[PDB]
């Protein structure tokens, strides 16, 4: 599961 | 024609006004402008997600 990115 | 795309992986929103979604669910793609945060509607729902935690489906 890949991190999620800048909000 | 309608796009969608499938869950990858299960995505719980971490800020307000995103689409909580588990994998393998089918989701309707809204906008898909920005590379990273798409928006679409998965039944009720509706909100932005990781686009790197899908990939096409139909």
């Amino acid at each position: 599961p890949p991190p999620v990115g800048p909000r | 024609e309608t796009k969608f795309v499938q869950a990858l992986f299960d995505f719980n929103p971490q800020e307000s006004g995103e689409l909580a979604f588990k994998r393998g669910d089918v989701i309707t793609l809204i906008n898909k402008d920005d590379p990273n945060w798409w928006e679409g509607q998965l039944n009720n729902r509706r909100g932005i997600f990781p686009s790197n935690y899908v990939c096409p489906y139909n």
